[PDB]
């Protein structure tokens, strides 16, 4: 990477003049004879004490153990800005109570308890309570800044790149103290460690989203994504900070009776952070959740294996690797277009002699039940010969300059321009944009990737569009640079959905991410290279973006940059076929790497891998169902899981699906073993290979060969499996289910299973799915609903039954709702204690139990 | 009164009843007891394709509502209806 092209805080001048801003006595005083308590807030007056600028504090209790503050100046020359479209809606407040007073303090109560602020007047401070405990201080290093509107802090250059700053310094920064918090993470996107390190000896973490050319691994330079989220957890807590600035953000980390301190800096808008008191991690997942809502339900086909590179040259090219799959008997629903199949990267194109009839291509592959995803970027070439350009022209709806005219940079068609998303008239015009009528030559199995949309511009400064452009409303680039990604995303995903009718859900890839870009499909984490550390750190990266939301991520599968040494491959497969967003993707410049070019034994491990991540799509979708209705993160940190564990704290060479699955995949060359924490006092773990049972809390030395992946299920858990394998999901989709049951040690276990038609949102519309529980006890298995609305038509029925740690009974019996009692022949293995009950033959809809004599 | 017999696998192995021959389990580690179905991971699907040249495809392609074989016989219960194409 090139770091000169990025600034350091040093080179930021708001995050130079914030930063040398040390810890010490606050200026800033609240006005205590202002204090007014309102129906939905508390709001009172502050000052700085040399300046005398007035600031105006709303300070609010929220339903769901959550408080919210922002400040914004009192009689502003212009409006600040606070961004929209974020917040899914107006969160619900809680009522604010005068319960203390003093000369110098007042103690507000939320509701009838047990929350309570403590507002310290001079010096200004905010202490938050569970009853007496302190939970977190608001400006206890006196480390507010607010830089009010004045009539390099003005006119700035960096490099050759002039901002004119018409508005000067507007910066605004503010810090927070976690007493009892040693471990804090979050705040992507970054190429770092899963536990977020302290800044104190280097640079703070950025947020402002950047196109990178070849990032480097371990440091804090911003990437595509910004998700201002950081979590806190011990022992004893588990909080959030959710700083809602849409503004380039540097965050400082510091340490210190076990303390962090946490400072954002934000070069404008208000301050508006919100505090999520938990008290465990899954309140803080639930009260994000109702803040910036859930994971999109991703159309089942979307969490099989995408197949995809830079580029497939022709729809000959295309139909070839799709044949190619079949004859090497690999799965795979979807095939990728990159930027060569438009006409001169001209979006919504197609070439006209390598892309002729792009609705044959996607009728052959229609047939095959595959899908297609076409990348559209949102720069759209300066070309008065192209229809997108020349409308978005006619209808004043590009980024403009302080002289009224569009801006134009430099992307991959050359001279571009770039909408601007933040406009609603924008996003509405985009999304027709995706009708079958106006994109010609899609169809309803192409789904659309957006990337670029940071934005990137090649001639822009950090790769970026100019802090100065001007977007609807009069706001500066510097005011919504973080969204603009999101609006992208969103705008997407609503012209996939309207193009159906509002039938079809849909499915989107984008590069860039704000708070709340959960709601529109998925990420991933850039322009990665073929190299084992980089395989090391996509679980970092997507753990990071997990616990704040972003459910559905992914790195590309075998490196964008470089060739990967086909070891260093299959791994890769391995490691992908068990995370949520699983693409094989490559640069221009790379070799042709479908999975069927190499060796037989890579081939073998490659296609085993495939075959797993096939099975399990019962259970992933189902995680992504927990996902959306809960907010809950489907990849997941291992002290998600075990809070109180304090070994698992950083752990990053390991993950779980929900509560069932440990996945420790073999990321080094070579590899005799890995080396596995299996957690949990009284905890029982049953390797899905070998079935051989192991008790936790220990780290177990397991030996790998090439095909191993390591991956354990939890006692206690029932994982549903789609145990016939064929070659896309969409062929699946009726098939039976196989049911593997992990005995507890008290000999029990539960698990869930949802399914629908895959596709539509008839779900939620029409109540058409079904959620059933499974839960063992005793000798007896019992399906029942876990959700009585769901009714669904469909022919998926119970196969077969796998229960690990189970001994050998003397007959197994069947009861079902309107069949007479039957009797099930059955398996037993003494070595392993697996018992499998063979073709129970019930449908997936049907309440039955299974009984153990 | 005489009845009838039970089905082995053509791998030794194991022998079945005939009633689990094509009842969409798989019950021989060859797959040899489901010939018709997609039960087996190992089984195979004869298209007869009696216009052409015979093929055999994977038992996990018959219904998968993708047409195989030219005689369109892989997909009886789809919801996939294929012409015959063998010419
Ligand atoms: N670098 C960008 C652009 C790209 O190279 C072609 O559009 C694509 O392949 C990458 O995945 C994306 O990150
Ligand atoms: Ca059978
Ligand atoms: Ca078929």
């Amino acid at each position: 990477v090139d770091r000169s092209n990025f600034k350091t805080c040093d080179e930021s001048s708001f995050c130079k003049r914030q930063r040398s801003i040390r810890p010490g006595l606050s200026p800033y005083r609240a006005l205590l004879d202002t204090l007014q308590l309102g129906p939905d807030a508390l709001t009172v007056h502050l000052i700085h004490e040399v300046t005398k600028v007035l600031l105006v504090l709303e300070l609010q209790g929220l339903q769901k153990d959550m408080t919210r503050i922002r400040i914004d100046e009192l009689e502003p020359r212009r409006p600040r800005y606070r961004v929209p479209d974020v917040l899914v809606a107006d969160p619900p407040t809680a009522r604010l109570s005068v319960s203390g007073r003093d000369d110098n303090s007042v103690e507000l109560t939320v509701a009838e308890g047990p929350y309570k602020i403590i507002l310290t007047a001079q010096p200004f401070r905010l202490d938050l309570l569970e009853d007496r405990s302190l939970l977190l201080s608001v400006n206890a290093r006196g480390l507010m800044a607010f830089e009010h509107q004045r009539a390099g802090a003005w006119e700035e250059t960096f490099k050759t790149h002039s901002d004119s700053k018409p508005y000067g310094p507007t910066s605004v920064g503010l810090d927070f103290s976690l007493p009892g918090m040693e471990h804090v993470y979050g705040i992507p996107e970054h190429a770092d460690s899963l536990r977020l390190k302290v800044t104190e000896g280097g640079e703070p973490y950025r947020l402002y989203n950047l196109d990178v050319f070849q990032y480097e691994l371990n440091n804090p330079m911003a990437l595509y994504g910004s998700v201002p989220v950081l979590l806190a957890h011990s022992f004893h807590r588990d909080l959030g900070i959710f700083w809602l600035n849409a503004a380039e953000t540097w965050v400082d980390i510091s340490s210190n009776t076990p303390q962090t301190d946490i400072r954002w800096m934000s070069e404008s808008g208000i301050i508006d952070v919100f505090l999520m008191l938990g008290p465990s991690v899954f309140d803080v997942f639930r009260q994000y959740a109702s803040l910036t809502g859930t994971q999109a339900l991703p159309p089942l086909f979307s969490l099989g294996y995408h197949q995809s590179r830079w580029n497939y040259r022709d729809e000959a090219d295309v139909l070839e690797v799709d044949q190619g799959f079949d004859d090497h008997n690999m799965p795979c629903d979807v095939i990728w277009l990159d930027i060569e199949h438009a006409d001169g990267k001209r979006y919504f194109t197609w070439d006209p002699t390598r892309f002729p009839q792009p609705l044959n291509m996607l009728e052959h592959l229609a047939s095959k039940r595959r899908k297609l995803v076409a990348i559209v970027d949102p720069h759209i070439k300066v070309d008065s010969g192209y229809r997108v350009h020349e409308e978005l022209r006619n209808h004043g709806l590009y980024v403009k300059t302080r002289d009224g005219s569009d801006y134009e940079g430099w992307c991959w068609p050359g001279s571009a321009s770039y909408p601007d998303f933040t406009n609603p008239r924008m996003r509405a015009w985009w999304s027709n944009m995706f009708s079958f009528d106006n994109y010609e030559g899609s169809a309803p199995n192409l789904y659309v990737w957006n990337d670029m949309n940071e934005p990137s511009v090649f001639n822009g400064p950090e790769v970026t569009m100019l802090k100065d452009a001007v977007h609807y409303g009069g706001w500066e680039h510097r005011d919504i640079h973080n969204i603009y990604g999101l609006y992208v995303h969103m705008a997407t995903a609503d012209g996939l959905i309207q193009r159906s009718g509002g039938i079809e859900r849909p499915f989107v890839l984008s590069r860039a991410f704000f708070s709340g870009s959960q709601r529109f499909g998925a990420v991933w984490t850039g322009d990665n290279t073929a190299e084992w550390d980089h395989l090391k750190i996509s679980i970092p990266m997507c753990l990071s973006l997990a616990l704040v939301g972003l459910s559905f991520c992914g790195a590309d599968v075998g490196g964008f940059f470089k060739n990967p040494e086909p070891e260093l491959l299959v791994r890769w497969y391995q490691m992908g076929a068990y995370q949520p967003f699983f693409r094989a993707h490559a640069h221009l410049d790379t070799g042709r790497r479908e999975p069927w070019l190499l060796a037989s034994q890579y081939q073998d491990a490659i296609r085993d891998a495939l075959f797993q991540r096939y099975s399990l799509l019962p259970f992933w979708y189902t995680l992504f169902y927990q996902a959306h209705k809960e907010g809950f993160p489907v990849m997941r940190p291992l002290w998600v899981q075990y809070p109180e564990d304090m070994s698992t704290f950083s752990i990053e060479d390991q993950f779980m699906l929900g509560d069932a699955l440990l996945i420790h995949p073999v990321s080094d060359a070579g590899a005799h073993g890995v080396q596995v924490y299996l957690p949990g006092q009284e905890e029982v773990w049953y390797d899905i290979q070998s079935y051989q049972k192991h008790h936790g809390p220990q780290t177990l030395y397991l030996p790998v060969t090439l095909s191993s992946i390591p991956v354990f299920q939890r006692g206690g858990t029932i994982v549903p499996r789609w145990m016939r394998v064929r070659r896309s999901s969409d062929c699946m989709k009726d098939d039976p289910i196989t049911l593997f049951v992990a005995l507890s040690p008290q000999g029990t276990a539960q698990g869930e299973l949802f399914l629908d038609d895959g596709h539509t949102f008839n779900y939620q519309t029409r109540h058409e799915f079904l959620l059933r529980r499974f839960s063992f006890s005793g000798s007896t298995l019992v399906s029942s609903s876990a959700d009585p609305k769901g009714h669904l038509e469909t022919p998926i029925w119970i196969e077969r039954v796998v229960i690990m740690g189970a001994g050998k009974p003397a007959a197994v019996v069947l009861q079902t709702k309107g069949s007479p009692e039957s009797r099930l022949s059955f398996q037993h293995d003494p070595e392993t204690s697996v018992l499998i009950l063979r073709k129970p033959g019930v449908s997936v809809a049907s309440d039955w139990s299974i009984h153990l004599r | 009164y005489e009845e009838s017999k039970p089905f082995t696998c053509l791998d030794g192995t194991a022998t079945i009843p005939f009633d689990q021959v094509n009842d969409d389990y798989c019950d021989c580690k060859d797959g040899s007891d489901e010939p018709g179905t997609a039960a087996c991971p190992n089984g195979s699907f004869h298209c007869t394709n009696t216009g052409y040249k015979p093929l055999y495809i994977l038992s996990s392609r018959v219904n998968d509502g993708v047409c195989d074989c030219c005689d369109g016989t892989d997909e009886y219960n789809s919801g996939t209806v294929c012409e015959n194409t063998c010419r």
